[PDB]
Parts: C-alpha cells; sequence; structure tokens
C-alpha cells in the first residue's frame, strides 16, 4: 500500500569538507612495509560532499532523490539506528530491475527484483501499549513483487530503536560501487561521540561482500524508520553522501597488512612529489 | 663454467575451495505430485552448484538424451540459469522430443523448439503411472487452437467454436469440448504404460554466470618442489609453513618485487610459503690437463 507524509519543513542542503577519509582495501593481497601506489576510484581529499539534515524540528523530513555516479560514499552518524535500507536502480516503478538492500529487526533482505514503489517509502515502527516494545507495523516500501532474479536472506539482526535527540553514538562508512556486473560493498563501523566536524584519522574500510547482479544503477534512495507514538518523531539522524573520481593513491601498508595511511597525488604539488619519490618523507633539493 | 643445474618438479596439488553448499534440483526430480503435459512447467533455478556425474550413473534413470552438446564436458561448464519440467508422456511419444516435430504433443503440449539443447531424460514409471482403473485427472491437448510457437505456451481455459455455434454454457454440436482426460490402464503396453520425464534446460545469455559444476581437491604436500594449482594461481615452488598473520579477509601474499610468495590455504585456512627450488650453476675445477687427470665440481 502506497502512502505519502504532509506537514514537513523543508530545508536547503548543505555542505562538509571531508578529511581524508573514504581509504578502503582495493585489493585482496597480503603487504608488510610497503609504499605501494594505485589507480582506482576513490573519493578525493579535501572535497565538498552534500549534507542532508533528519532533524525532528518544526516537523523536518528528508528524503531526496541522488543520481548514482560511478561510485557512492555513504556516511552516517548514528545514535539508535533510525536510518534502515536504501534502494537502487533507474526508475523505480517496476518497470526495469531493481535492488533493495534492508537490515531490520526481521532478517536481512537484500533483493533484486521488480517493485512498484511509492512515493515516500518508509518503515514505520509502532510504540505499542500493551508491551513497551517497538515492533514493526508499517511495510509500504512498494506495493509487491512479480518476477524475479535473486534473493538473499541473511543472518536476523537485533537492534533496539528509538526515537532519541542525543549525540551521535556511533558512525558508519559504506562505498557503493558497481564493475563488471559486481556491486562491490565496503563497510565499517567506528565509535565516536562527536557532534559534527568528522573527526582526523585514517579508518581504512574493509569489503564486506560482492552480490552478482548485472544491471544498471544511475540512482539511489534511502530510507528512514518512521516510528509511532500526524506524528513520526525523525530523530536527528544525519548521513552523507559523495561521489567517487579515478584517482591515483599511494598507500602506506604496516607490517601486519593494514593500511595506516595514504597520499592523494593530485593535491598540492608537495604531495605530486611525495608520489614521484615513493617516499613520505622528502629532503631538501629541486626535483 | 660449464652448464646450469635446475630442479624439476613432481606433483600437481590443485586444492580448490571447501565444499559445494547443496542444490535442491535432485528433488525437483524426485517428489511425489506432478502436473500433465497441459502444465509447461519452467522452474528457474540459478547461482547454485549442482554435481552432474549423479545423473549419468543413477538408480533408475535409463533413457538419458541429450542433443548435440558433448556429454562429457558438461559436468564441469559453468552457466546462468536452469530449467525443469515434469509430466506424463505415455510411452511412444518419447519420439516427439526431438528438435522439431508437429505430429503430436511435440507440438500441442510442452512445445519444444529446434536447435534447443535442453537434454532430456525419462522412466518407466508402472507403479505411479497406469494405476488401477485410471486417474483420469491428467489431461492432454484436444486440438491446440493456440496455434503454438517455439519457446510458447499453450494455455486454453475456454472451448471451440467453429463457425456459428455458441457454447457459452449451451450444449454446441460443433463447439467441441474442453481437454480430453487421461486413460491410466492398469497394465497394457506401450500406448497404454505412461512415463515420466525431465527436462534440463541451460542459457548463458550475458550475465556473472554463477551456476558451475562441482570441481576436486587433491592432497596438499610439504618441503618439496612440486607443481602448484591454487585458485587462481599456477606455478612451481616448495610449499612450507610460515608465521606471517593474514587479515581474515586477505588470501594473497606479495612482496616489494610484486611476486606471490604466501598463500592462504582454501579449505583449513593456512598461511603458506613460496619458494624456487635451487636453481644453480655448475662449475669444474682442474689442476691443468698436463699435470693429471683429475677434477672437482663446484655446485
Ligand atoms: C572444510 O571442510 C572440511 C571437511 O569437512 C572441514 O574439515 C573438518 O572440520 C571439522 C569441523 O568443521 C573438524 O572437526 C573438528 O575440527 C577441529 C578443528 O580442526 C579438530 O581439532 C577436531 O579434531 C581433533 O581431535 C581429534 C580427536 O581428538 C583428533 O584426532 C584430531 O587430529 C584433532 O586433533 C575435530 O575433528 C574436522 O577435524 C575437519 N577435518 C579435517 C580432515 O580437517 C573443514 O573444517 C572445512 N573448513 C571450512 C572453512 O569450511
Ligand atoms: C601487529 O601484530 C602484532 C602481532 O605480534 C601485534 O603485536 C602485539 O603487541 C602487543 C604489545 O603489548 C602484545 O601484547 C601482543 O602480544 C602482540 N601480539 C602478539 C600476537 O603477540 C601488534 O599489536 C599489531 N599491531 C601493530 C600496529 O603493530
Ligand atoms: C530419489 O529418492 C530415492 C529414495 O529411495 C533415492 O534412492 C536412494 O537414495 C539414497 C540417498 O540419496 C542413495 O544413497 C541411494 O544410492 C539411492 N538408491 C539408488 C538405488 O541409487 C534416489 O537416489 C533419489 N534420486 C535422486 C536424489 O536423484
Ligand atoms: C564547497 O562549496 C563551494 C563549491 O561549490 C566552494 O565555494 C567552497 O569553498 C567548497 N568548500 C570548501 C571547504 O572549499
Ligand atoms: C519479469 O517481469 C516483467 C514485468 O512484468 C515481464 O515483462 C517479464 O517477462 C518477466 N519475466 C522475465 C523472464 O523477465
Ligand atoms: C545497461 O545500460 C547499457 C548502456 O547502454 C545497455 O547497453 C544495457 O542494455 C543495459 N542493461 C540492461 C538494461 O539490462
Ligand atoms: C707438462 O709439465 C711437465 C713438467 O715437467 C713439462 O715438462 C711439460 O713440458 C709440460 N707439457 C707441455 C705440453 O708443456
Amino acid at each position: 500500500q502506497c502512502v505519502n507524509l504532509t506537514t514537513r519543513t523543508q530545508l536547503p542542503p548543505a555542505y562538509t569538507n571531508s578529511f581524508t577519509r573514504g581509504v578502503y582495501y582495493p585489493d585482496k593481497v597480503f603487504r608488510s612495509s610497503v609504499l605501494h601506489s594505485t589507480q582506482d576510484l576513490f573519493l578525493p581529499f579535501f572535497s565538498n560532499v552534500t549534507w542532508f539534515h533528519a532533524i525532528h524540528v518544526t516537523k523536518r523530513f528528508d528524503n531526496p532523490v541522488l543520481p548514482f555516479n560511478d561510485g557512492v560514499y555513504f556516511a552516517s552518524t548514528e545514535k539508535s539506528n533510525i536510518i534502515r535500507g536504501w534502494i537502487f536502480g533507474t526508475t523505480l516503478d517496476s518497470k526495469t530491475q531493481s535492488l533493495l538492500i534492508v537490515n531490520n529487526a526481521t532478517n536481512v533482505v537484500i533483493k533484486v527484483c521488480e517493485f512498484q514503489f511509492c512515493n515516500d517509502p518508509f518503515l514505520g515502527v509502532y510504540y505499542h501499549k500493551n508491551n513497551k516494545s517497538w515492533m514493526e507495523s508499517e511495510f509500504r516500501v512498494y506495493s509487491s513483487a512479480n518476477n524475479c532474479t535473486f534473493e538473499y536472506v541473511s543472518q536476523p539482526f537485533l537492534m533496539d530503536l528509538e526515537g532519541k535527540q542525543g549525540n551521535f553514538k556511533n558512525l558508519r562508512e559504506f562505498v557503493f560501487k558497481n564493475i563488471d556486473g559486481y556491486f562491490k560493498i565496503y563497510s565499517k563501523h567506528t565509535p565516536i561521540n562527536l557532534v559534527r566536524d568528522l573527526p582526523q584519522g585514517f579508518s581504512a574500510l574493509e569489503p564486506l561482500v560482492d552480490l552478482p547482479i548485472g544491471i544498471n544503477i544511475t540512482r539511489f534512495q534511502t530510507l528512514l524508520a518512521l516510528h509511532r507514538s500526524s506524528g513520526w518523531t525523525a530523530g536527528a539522524a544525519a548521513y552523507y553522501v559523495g561521489y567517487l573520481q579515478p584517482r591515483t593513491f599511494l598507500l602506506k601498508y604496516n607490517e601486519n597488512g593494514t593500511i595506516t595511511d595514504a597520499v592523494d597525488c593530485a593535491l598540492d604539488p608537495l604531495s605530486e612529489t611525495k608520489c614521484t619519490l615513493k617516499s613520505f618523507t622528502v629532503e631538501k633539493g629541486i626535483y | 663454467q660449464t652448464s646450469n643445474f635446475r630442479v624439476q618438479p613432481t606433483e600437481s596439488i590443485v586444492r580448490f575451495p571447501n565444499i559445494t553448499n547443496l542444490c535442491p534440483f535432485g528433488e525437483v526430480f524426485n517428489a511425489t505430485r506432478f502436473a500433465s503435459v497441459y502444465a509447461w512447467n519452467r522452474k528457474r533455478i540459478s547461482n547454485c552448484v549442482a554435481d552432474y556425474s549423479v545423473l549419468y550413473n543413477s538408480a533408475s534413470f535409463s533413457t538419458f538424451k541429450c542433443y548435440g552438446v558433448s556429454p562429457t564436458k558438461l559436468n564441469d561448464l559453468c552457466f546462468t540459469n536452469v530449467y525443469a519440467d515434469s509430466f506424463v508422456i505415455r510411452g511412444d511419444e518419447v519420439r516427439q522430443i526431438a528438435p522439431g516435430q508437429t505430429g503430436k504433443i511435440a507440438d500441442y503440449n510442452y512445445k519444444l523448439p529446434d536447435d534447443f539443447t535442453g537434454c532430456v531424460i525419462a522412466w518407466n514409471s508402472n507403479n505411479l503411472d497406469s494405476k488401477v482403473g485410471g486417474n483420469y485427472n491428467y489431461l492432454y491437448r484436444l486440438f491446440r487452437k493456440s496455434n503454438l510457437k517455439p519457446f510458447e505456451r499453450d494455455i486454453s481455459t475456454e472451448i471451440y467454436q467453429a463457425g456459428s455455434t455458441p457454447c457459452n454454457g449451451v450444449e454446441g454440436f460443433n463447439c467441441y469440448f474442453p481437454l480430453q482426460s487421461y486413460g491410466f490402464q492398469p497394465t497394457n503396453g506401450v500406448g497404454y504404460q505412461p512415463y515420466r520425464v525431465v527436462v534440463l534446460s541451460f542459457e548463458l545469455l550475458h550475465a556473472p554466470a554463477t551456476v558451475c559444476g562441482p570441481k576436486k581437491s587433491t592432497n596438499l604436500v610439504k618441503n618439496k618442489c612440486v607443481n602448484f594449482n591454487f585458485n587462481g594461481l599456477t606455478g612451481t615452488g616448495v610449499l612450507t609453513e610460515s608465521n606471517k598473520k593474514f587479515l581474515p579477509f586477505q588470501q594473497f601474499g606479495r612482496d616489494i618485487a610484486d611476486t606471490t610468495d604466501a598463500v592462504r590455504d582454501p579449505q583449513t585456512l593456512e598461511i603458506l610459503d613460496i619458494t624456487p627450488c635451487s636453481f644453480g650453476g655448475v662449475s669444474v675445477i682442474t689442476p691443468g690437463t698436463n699435470t693429471s687427470n683429475q677434477v672437482a665440481v663446484l655446485y
């Protein structure tokens, strides 16, 4: 069943700067104390990424449509995990194959079918009175499925769902790419207790799983949790989206096989010099 | 300096991933409830590595009928999708499963096109089929007014009218009637001895093609210059035990020279080592042929 939300506040999107974030292992090769350089799809250092706010204030909501470039970097700041899942496709009207990934209190679903999506897909969790528990009472993301190719159910995941207004408890970083009919997802989960201005430091994104699909993807749309207790209690969750470009990076593997540093070879000419000598320290002279 | 010296490999260990998970396709072949020829069954199965040597040596299959595809090479082939079916064909109509025929249900029910690989196999059915009295629930086509085409479905849930007489709930002399029943005669010849048949179709199209076949795995050897054929990697060397700590997802191992030197075991998840096996140059030492005729060899 398809519905829509009314009486919502609209706000312009903001911009924020990526402070050397978005590094992931491009290969499955172990290295020890090496300065290997590679040219792949990456997120350039020190650039705008757009910022959408899902604050409850008054009655503000956000769920826009963003085109899918060659790669997507999704950085969510969460306290009670309001954000749940994503949908990928071109038309999103059951006329073409489309992917849907959700991880709810029930079993995790990764399903590439034809779904008749609604104008405002969402998930609705009700705060019942007979027991003080939150259970999913509204599945209105799409109408129905017709005929499919690849459906997968992962292990069930249990996580408390509440509408809170506190500081973000954790950060979830995801990188989505689509090459050679393969959908590759790189995931990382980190703890922090900040409010904005994403922390410094380098955090490599380990790969999670690869999905063989082989479909066009030019548009993606995320979905939230619409709690019930008219009223929706959207919370104050935040998520950032960024796009990837072909860039050459210099990676420094430690003794354990874990990436600890990287240098973008498109920044100020000092970075170019560091990218030529294959070292992080350059002495005086002319190069 | 005289020549060079090299050590040849002996074994060809071919270790692959651990185990195939499952493929319930055999269950599709081996259930208890099935429809008739009127049901153009089409069961699509993908992302499943399935055993094929079982069908070549099974219990009561016998009538193995594949078309112009080599029988042996298809077990170790990898495709994108497979299709299934099940119904009763009444003995001699085994001839109708051919690449192009129109005499009978070869085109009436479960139409098969020409140049369609579709390995087909049937078996004798004397207890499930040819039952006592006759289970007339099964139906076969009367005339097939659908006028099918290669790879089409004949679904005629209505009745004929020739040119004059409507037959909408009225006994029409020219309106004929729906599909005739199935004469499961108790004990008779091939003309009254039904058979149950199943077809396995293949199609590649353009996809990642994650429907592969089973692969073997030989035991490993250590401390011996042998030929190794790990997943993707093919080479020669001596495999021993190392002490490097790998990440829970990395599989390969490289160095500054970008040459593979450590392989993770796909079965037991153990980190090995790679080293060339004792190549060198041989040289002789002589005190001068005038004084004596003795030599010493330096390796
Ligand atoms: C890939 O498939 C193989 C084949 O099934 C599988 O190997 C077997 O795994 C099971 C567990 O899944 C092993 O069972 C136990 O394994 C533990 C840990 O390896 C062993 O320590 C146990 O055996 C010990 O105790 C025995 C009795 O005291 C001793 O006789 C023995 O030597 C050990 O000390 C126990 O068997 C099973 O042993 C292995 N079999 C072999 C031949 O390795 C493997 O686990 C699968 N791997 C993956 C990643 O799927
Ligand atoms: C890299 O791996 C090594 C593995 O040895 C880690 O070394 C550990 O160091 C701490 C320091 O007190 C010891 O208590 C541990 O016992 C060591 N590990 C082992 C297995 O003995 C090291 O921490 C890892 N990380 C880095 C950055 O070197
Ligand atoms: C169909 O089901 C029958 C059950 O009677 C299977 O017959 C035996 O099944 C077991 C278990 O797989 C095998 O170990 C035996 O070898 C089978 N008997 C014979 C004579 O082969 C039969 O294998 C099943 N057919 C399938 C699974 O294709
Ligand atoms: C992001 O916004 C615009 C680009 O359109 C630019 O003026 C601004 O400087 C950018 N941000 C930073 C930190 O440079
Ligand atoms: C799948 O769904 C579409 C939409 O109705 C339909 O046109 C198509 O024939 C179906 N089957 C296949 C194999 O694509
Ligand atoms: C995906 O887009 C390419 C670009 O033209 C097209 O050639 C291909 O047919 C598309 N695949 C589909 C629609 O499955
Ligand atoms: C070999 O050595 C002896 C040592 O006395 C010498 O007399 C002789 O001439 C040598 N041979 C030749 C061919 O010079």
